[PDB]
DNA sequence: TTTGCCCGGA
DNA sequence: TCCGAGCGAA
DNA sequence: TTTTTT
């Protein structure tokens, strides 16, 4: 009924590892358009959203939409059991109690079959409406991740501030404070390393360091990361894919002082 | 405004808003000019203004901008073992004081030291307290400590010796009615004469409890939507006070002295959920101020009530303790 | 410990002794000279420096092809329980 | 330190700098000064209650022995430092067995608040102390001898710091008054000495608070009224009024009197109990049973107060305890 | 769920059916809930305290408060030992029983609760901007079982973060609640229903379940045997119906739980035989009760009030028994090994008889 | 600012700090117009480290008035790790400062990383401890001293150095036995860096704790030659020369039991 | 004169 | 699937 | 997780 063959299993393994620490049980709503998933974390400070597109898969077809509830730990274990060079295929029937994973290698000699039991997860419906954010920024993921790793060593909270041609990451702690200031920069020879900034209103927000540490694990998916910030919304972290994206909506810390 | 419970909404903002602790607030206010604040030990019963006082003092000393860099606050919600005292607290006490800005220096006294607030210090182990002793003395040049507690005997003698003691007095109708009336007027609460003083009498020295009781009564009155005054009977109902008729029934059962009758009445009485501590308090008031009982009876009952109150303070079964007390009174 | 026991004395449970061989090589018809008697003295003294030792010794008491003698002072201790059904118990009392 | 010494609390601003500024411990000071003079410094133990001058004395001794640069020539450890077995075997043993970096001479190790060390560390210290005596001397300081091992106690020369007597406190107060331009009445000085229980820290803290409580410290005089105000303590007259009412009046009047006296200045119940116990100790009683009942019941009430409880019930308990005990007097 | 005590539990303040004045007070609190103080509900067991807490939360946040799920949260002790806590949650509130972790309950207060207090939450079902515009609510069950350290850890969290969090604590007695915590709470007394209210509730169940009932007096008997415990009365009604083929009769007897029967047998034994051998047999009975999850305080209470009901004892015996019960109830509070104190109580009682 | 000192590459300062990190915890830097000096003393007060960095180690340097910066070495090393070995590292301080600013800036991009480390109120003199006329002064390559120390430390917790006419002797006596290395002065004009130099007025014999020497040899990464100065009554001086300044260890010898 | 549950590993 | 280590932790 | 001896 439903079958989805990836060009390479490494892509799927990386996507799964991206958000497996934030959430463990999740429903994938496979549709003719593609796979769309949305999960809330246990503490409800984080929403993860996935919109893998049809173009991402090497081949894909699912006539009737089907929801597959699965635990990410077992899927990660099965993917680890698989080889680096493989064309992972997910197979499911009209009313599947399990999903079949086929690791078809380039050489026909190597063929592997696995079965993963599905689950019945009571997942509600979430309406994520687009919002006019106060600021948008885009920058390489290695840089952002290095900033987060360095600043988390100084404090439990990291403050992101955006003002006119200035992006500021700050962390204050017992031994002192650390700050990184980036400016909008464009490199024609190497566009992938450019820093882009759209600024409508000044923004300042604070986030738990552990959450940003969890989020930066998605850097592998996309060489660039987009961050959208508003005074009243959660902060949106987007890693683009070939046709989909991995999305993190993070609530900020409660501002006790103000 | 409309989002704060009244106890937090009306927390004193400055030292002049603390109402009945002048004997200590005066000493503290003098250090805005003398700039030689000693190590402090605030102690006293619940809801008397200790945390409010230390916070207001730090604000007055450093201004809103420079406060954060000059304060280390650690309370019972934080981990405060001996390793914490030996590393985090010591390291903060060692540091140079944050530089004040010119504006800060113009608008605030800016003394040349920082402050470490150990709120609820009576929950710290004796060994961690011991580890504080020489840190307090060696770094007095740049750091001053403020320990806050309800039970002063839980602080080890060396630390009590190092600290300057400030006892916070119980707040009653005599010395807190002005503040309670101010809050009542700010919130437009209509009350009969006697009601605010009755609130403070019920609170038994705790102004936080009195304010919360006033807020509950005003919520009741607003819900009723009739514009009438809050009465003392309503306040007593909100405060879990036993109605005088029920107490008289208890007293008559005790007078009769029949064990089975007292037992059955107490069993029925417990079903109402009356707090045993309030019952014992009301019985104490009834008997000790009664001209119909003689000296020997009152001596014996005073000891009985003391014993039962002590046993209840340990978290015991209220039914058992109350029945024992009533039987013993009946056999006097 | 279990590791040291498995890497050491274990190999002698079913092995001839080279010392025994060369001691009685000249002696004719010496059947016992080439075989081991394994003595594990002071079993009750095996503390945390011998993790897993007592269980492994009980295993050996079941799976040895050469005679094994264990010695302890406090037989009734709880840690000596594993030996219960696999050893020939010989009590020594205070002499008169 | 920061800015002047005038920014310091009086308990630290008046810390003795030399042995001549340590008061009320004359026998100890004489003995140790002549130890230093003759070059015979044994291993020392300073034992005593809080605020009697132990740390002050040992630091003054180090300053005298080594001069102004003493701090880089001694090893000072206290309860704010880790002093487990590993520290004894590495840091302490290395310092004891090695020459000075800065200036030639013998080593001094000061174990302040030694009652905070474990038994194992103290036992490790025994042969360190004995083996390196030729070049190193230890000084141990404590408030509680029972946490010190017998072996450690054997190896030290013991010196007991007494609660500071009246004359020493009076002289120190005179020095403070001169330096602060303060005036103190005789009754106020008596009240201060009485409430300090021979702890100089209490004297200095109370005196600083009293100065802060004056309107004009240049002209205003610290009277006993000021002391009681800043300490929130009962006047002797209040204590006597309460005790008289308890011993001579009916229950209604005694309850009324206790409540009214307490309400006058917001007095705490435990302070009244302490004061009345001090008064009753001097009573001559016919029956030993009166003393027994008084002491046991009042100790029970004090213990219950330490855990909180109902203040009104505890006050009535005090009244009843005293009345019932004196009934035995017949 | 299917059992009648659960099938007919009310889900709103309008569906409550006893103690009308308390219902009015709760409605008054829910009228303007933005400045609601922290709450502490107290009263006898099984009267409807948690039912009313849930009804209040429904009145504030809507029916969504009843869409519950359970999740396991991990913690580590200083000694590096792993611990798990089951947390019940709706979109609007959390429910925890920190006493589940025993003496480590303090950790739950210092890490989990604090975290909830310091964070904002997302919400993509009620908020137009993805953030929840409301304080977070935490129910703490069995609050009188918290150790003193955990209660202390609550104190400043309740004040500092009052903007973002409100606590509802539920307990059957306030005696073990430290004074600073009670000072911080609005105390709500929850009395037991009268016997008429219980009879009305039981009659409604009898009608909705098509149970044959010879006379209404039967319900009254049940109501009287439950001593104001409404949960007990509903469960007893169901058990009696099950044992009488869904047809209650005036002769149908009241069913007592197994542990109660054992304790009554122990009372008869203590009264009949006062001796060392009897005390040894009593120790056996006490171990049996404790091993099967009958708490020591429950055993002491039940034994004391069973003894005081014995018709053959005189006033002197009964006064001695209640004194000994008071003393050893304090001992149980202050100690660890319950059997020690229970045995001491039984020995003193045997001596007094 | 009042103090501005720019290292071309942060790696220089990181290696200098790592040269003595393991022996001490708290360090006091005094910055003056002629450069930065620093002192620290180990926990047991047996070892003292003295660092000197001249203005030539810096691409740019400016210190209007003398200033003292006390700090914990673990925090400083943690911060130094957060920056890249290639970026330019500017130390910045203001008059009467509460913190020291470490500014990592790379010219390739416009990325500035500014760290502020809070300073301690460490009031202690340096005393310029250096005896005028040491009894014996020797110098030898760092690798050979490291090898001798490492070999002899496996045998005993203490190492004795004996200097006599034209001979340097290291000795260690322990549980499994003893070891003794004897070297002689020698000048090799083909490879001066391998030379062993020895000048001496009074013969010397001093014992040292092995763990301290094992810490001291970590300076070998900063210099190819180590100089050793010994006297009967003074701490032993182990000096490693930097391109601009120096790193000195003053180690007190054991008491003659 | 030594219990009950039941580890980590096979 | 079987076995009991080590700790008392309801 | 370990207080004292004569
Ligand atoms: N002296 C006071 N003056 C004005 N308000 C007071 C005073 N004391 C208590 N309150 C009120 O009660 C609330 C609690 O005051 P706190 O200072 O926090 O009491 P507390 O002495 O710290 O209580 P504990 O020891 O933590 S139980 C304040 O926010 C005020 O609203
Ligand atoms: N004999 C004394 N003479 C003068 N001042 C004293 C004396 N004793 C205590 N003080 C004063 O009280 C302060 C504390 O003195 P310390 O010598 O540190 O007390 P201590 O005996 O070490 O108390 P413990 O045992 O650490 S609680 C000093 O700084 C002095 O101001
Ligand atoms: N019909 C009705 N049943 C109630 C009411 N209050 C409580 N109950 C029932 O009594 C049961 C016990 O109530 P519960 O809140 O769990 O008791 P508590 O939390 O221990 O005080 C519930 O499961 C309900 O079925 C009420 O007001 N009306
Ligand atoms: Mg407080
Ligand atoms: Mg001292």
């Amino acid at each position: 009924m439903l079958e989805a063959k990836f060009e390479e299993a490494s892509l799927f393994k990386r996507i799964i590892d991206g958000f497996k620490d934030c959430v463990q049980l999740v429903n994938f709503q496979c549709k003719e358009d593609g796979i769309i998933a949305q999960a809330v974390d246990d503490s409800r400070v984080l929403l993860v959203s996935l919109e893998i597109g049809v173009e991402a898969f090497q081949e894909y077809r699912c006539d009737h939409p089907v929801t597959l509830g699965m635990d990410l730990t077992s899927l990660s274990k099965i993917l680890r059991c698989g080889n680096n060079t493989d064309t992972l295929t997910l197979i499911a029937d009209n009313t599947p109690d399990s999903i079949i994973l086929l690791f078809e290698d380039t050489k026909k000699d190597r063929i592997a079959e696995y079965s993963l039991k599905l689950m019945d997860i009571d997942a509600d419906f979430l309406k994520i409406e687009e919002l006019q954010y106060d600021s948008t920024l885009s920058l390489p993921s290695s840089e952002f991740s290095k900033i987060v790793r360095d600043l988390s060593q100084l404090s439990d909270s990291i403050n992101i501030m955006i003002t006119k041609e200035t992006i500021k990451f700050v962390a204050d702690g017992d031994i002192g404070s650390g700050s990184v200031i980036i400016k909008p920069f464009v490199d024609m020879e190497h566009p992938e390393t450019s820093i882009k900034l759209e600024m409508d209103q000044p923004v300042d927000l604070t986030f738990g360091a552990k959450y940003l540490l969890d989020i930066i694990k998605g850097s592998s998916l996309s060489d660039r990361v987009g961050i959208r910030l508003s005074s009243e919304a959660p902060a949106l972290f987007q890693f683009d894919l070939k046709s989909g994206f991995l999305q993190f909506f993070l609530a900020p810390k409660f501002n006790d002082e103000e | 405004l409309a989002q704060q419970p009244w106890v937090e909404k009306y927390r004193p903002k400055n030292l002049d808003e603390v109402t009945a602790q002048d004997h200590a607030v005066t000493v503290l206010k003098k250090t805005l000019k003398s700039a030689n604040l000693p190590h402090m030990l605030f102690y006293g019963p619940p809801g008397t203004g200790k945390t409010s006082t230390i916070l207001a003092l730090t604000k007055e000393l450093y201004g809103p901008d420079l406060m954060k860099s000059r304060i280390l606050e650690l309370n019972a919600s934080d981990e405060r073992g001996i390793s914490i005292v030996r590393e985090k607290v010591k390291n903060f006490a060692r540091l140079t004081v944050s530089k004040p800005s010119k504006h800060d220096l113009e608008n605030y006294p800016c003394p040349p030291y920082k402050i470490i607030i150990l709120d609820e210090a009576d929950s710290m182990t004796a060994d961690a307290q011991s580890a504080l002793r020489r840190t307090m003395e060696t770094y007095s040049g740049v750091t001053r400590f403020c320990l806050i507690c309800n039970y002063v005997t839980r602080i080890i003698d060396p630390l009590a010796s190092r600290c300057s003691k400030f006892r916070f007095k119980a707040l009653d109708a005599s010395n807190a009615i002005d503040r309670l009336r101010f809050i009542s007027e700010q919130e437009n609460v209509k009350c009969d004469d006697g009601v605010l003083e009755r609130i403070l009498d019920i609170s038994a020295g705790d102004l936080r409890r009195g304010i919360t009781l006033l807020q509950s009564a005003s919520k009741g009155a607003q819900y009723l939507g009739d514009g009438k005054n809050i009465t003392s009977t309503q306040v007593e109902e909100l405060a879990g006070v036993v109605p005088h008729d029920i107490l008289i029934e208890i007293v008559e059962k005790v007078k009769s002295g029949d064990f089975d009758e007292i037992k059955k009445y107490v069993n029925t009485f417990m079903k109402s959920g009356w707090s045993a501590a309030s019952v014992v308090n009301q019985l104490h008031e009834y008997y000790i101020t009664n001209d119909n009982f003689d000296t020997n009876f009152k001596n014996q009952i005073s000891w009985l009530l003391f014993t039962t109150d002590s046993r209840l303070n340990n978290g015991t079964n209220e039914h058992i303790q109350l029945l024992n007390l009533l039987v013993k009174i009946s056999q006097l | 410990s279990k590791t040291l026991l498995n890497a050491g004395v274990k190999n002698a449970l079913d092995n001839m002794s080279v010392v025994g061989y060369f001691k009685h090589n000249e002696e004719a018809q010496n059947l016992n000279g080439k075989h081991f008697v394994i003595i594990m003295d002071e079993v009750d003294g095996m503390s945390g420096g011998d993790r897993g030792g007592v269980g492994q010794l009980a295993q050996f008491c079941r799976k040895t092809s050469t005679p094994l003698i264990l010695i302890c002072n406090e037989r009734n201790l709880p840690k000596m329980r594993p030996f219960d059904r696999v050893c020939l118990d010989i009590q020594f009392r205070r002499p008169d | 330190e920061k800015r002047s010494k005038e920014n310091l609390p009086w308990v630290e601003k008046y810390r003795p700098e030399t042995l001549d500024e340590v008061y009320g411990q004359n026998e100890v000071i004489t003995t140790v000064r002549k130890f230093v003079d003759e070059g015979k410094l044994p291993h020392l133990l300073f034992y005593g209650p809080p605020g009697t001058g132990k740390t002050s004395t040992i630091v003054a001794l180090a300053r005298e022995i080594y001069g102004k640069n003493y701090s880089n020539m001694v090893l000072e450890l206290n309860a704010s430092d880790d002093r487990g077995i590993d520290v004894v075997r590495n840091q302490i043993k290395d310092f004891a067995s090695t020459r000075q970096i800065f200036s030639k001479g013998f080593k001094l190790i000061i174990l302040d608040e030694a009652d905070a060390m474990t038994n194992a560390a103290q036992n490790a210290l025994r042969r360190v102390i004995e083996r390196y005596t030729k070049n190193t001397r230890f000084c141990v300081l404590a408030n509680y001898a029972h946490k010190l091992t017998p072996a450690l106690l054997s190896r030290c020369t013991r010196f007991r710091f007494q609660p500071l007597p009246q004359e020493a406190i009076e002289r120190r107060i005179a020095n403070v008054l001169v330096h602060e331009k303060l005036k103190l009445s005789p009754n106020a000085e008596k009240a201060l000495i009485e409430l300090s229980n021979g702890d100089m820290r209490r004297v200095l803290n109370v005196l600083q608070s009293c100065k802060a409580t004056l309107d004009n410290p240049d002209e205003d005089e610290i009277s006993d009224d000021v002391i009681y105000e800043c300490c929130g303590a009962p006047r002797p007259s209040d204590l006597k009024a309460v005790l008289k009412s308890i011993l001579e009046d009916d229950w209604g009047t005694a309850h009324y009197t206790l409540n009214k006296v307490r309400s006058a200045k917001g007095l705490a119940l435990i302070d009244l109990i302490e004061g009345i116990v001090k008064i009753l100790e001097d009573y001559e009683l016919q029956n030993e049973e009166t003393r027994v009942h008084l002491l046991t019941k009042l100790a029970d009430i004090e213990y219950s107060i330490s855990k909180g409880g109902n203040d009104q019930i505890q006050g009535s308990a005090v009244i009843g305890a005293i009345k019932a005990s004196f009934e035995n007097e017949t | 769920m299917s059992l009648w005590v659960d099938k007919y539990r009310p889900k709103s303040l309008n569906a409550l059916s006893h103690n009308e004045e308390l219902t009015n007070f709760l409605k008054s609190l829910s009228d303007q809930p933005r400045d609601l103080p922290h709450l502490l509900l107290y009263g006898p067991n099984g009267t409807g305290k948690k039912t009313r807490c849930m009804a209040l939360l429904e009145s504030i946040f809507g029916p969504g408060v009843y869409r519950l799920k359970i999740d396991v949260r991990q913690f580590v002790t200083a000694s590096n030992r792993k611990l798990e806590l089951n947390v019940v949650s709706s979109p609007y509130h959390l429910e925890i029983t920190p006493s589940d972790m025993g003496n480590n309950d303090r950790i739950v207060i210092q890490e989990l609760l604090k975290e909830v207090a310091q964070m904002e939450q997302v919400d993509f079902q009620d908020s137009k901007d993805g953030l929840a515009h409301r304080y977070k609510c935490v129910i703490i069950n069995e609050a009188n079982s918290l150790t003193k350290d955990a209660q202390a850890a609550l104190r400043r969290t309740m004040e500092k973060y009052s903007k973002n969090i409100r606590l509802i604590m539920v307990c059957d007695s306030m005696s073990p609640i430290i004074a600073p915590i009670k000072s911080r709470c609005l105390l709500i007394r929850c009395p037991a229903p009268s016997d008429s209210e219980i009879s009305t509730i039981l009659s409604d169940v009898v009608t909705n379940e098509r149970i044959q009932l010879e006379t209404k007096d039967i319900l009254k008997r049940i109501a009287q045997a439950s001593n104001g415990n409404l949960r007990v009365s509903l469960l007893m009604l169901e058990s009696m119906a099950l044992n009488n083929e869904l047809a209650l009769k005036s002769s149908s007897p009241i069913i007592k739980p197994d542990w109660i029967i054992v304790i009554h047998k122990l009372t008869r034994k203590i009264v009949k035989e006062r001796s060392v051998n009897s005390l040894i047999e009593c120790r056996a009975v006490l171990y049996d009760l404790l091993a099967h999850c009958i708490p020591a305080n429950i055993i002491l209470k039940e034994l004391t009030f069973s003894l005081l009901d014995v018709e053959t004892l005189n006033t002197t015996n009964k006064s001695s028994i209640i004194e000994y019960s008071s003393v050893f109830d304090e001992r149980l509070s202050l100690g660890n090994k319950a059997i020690f104190h229970l045995e001491g109580f039984i020995a003193k009682v045997m001596c007094c008889l």
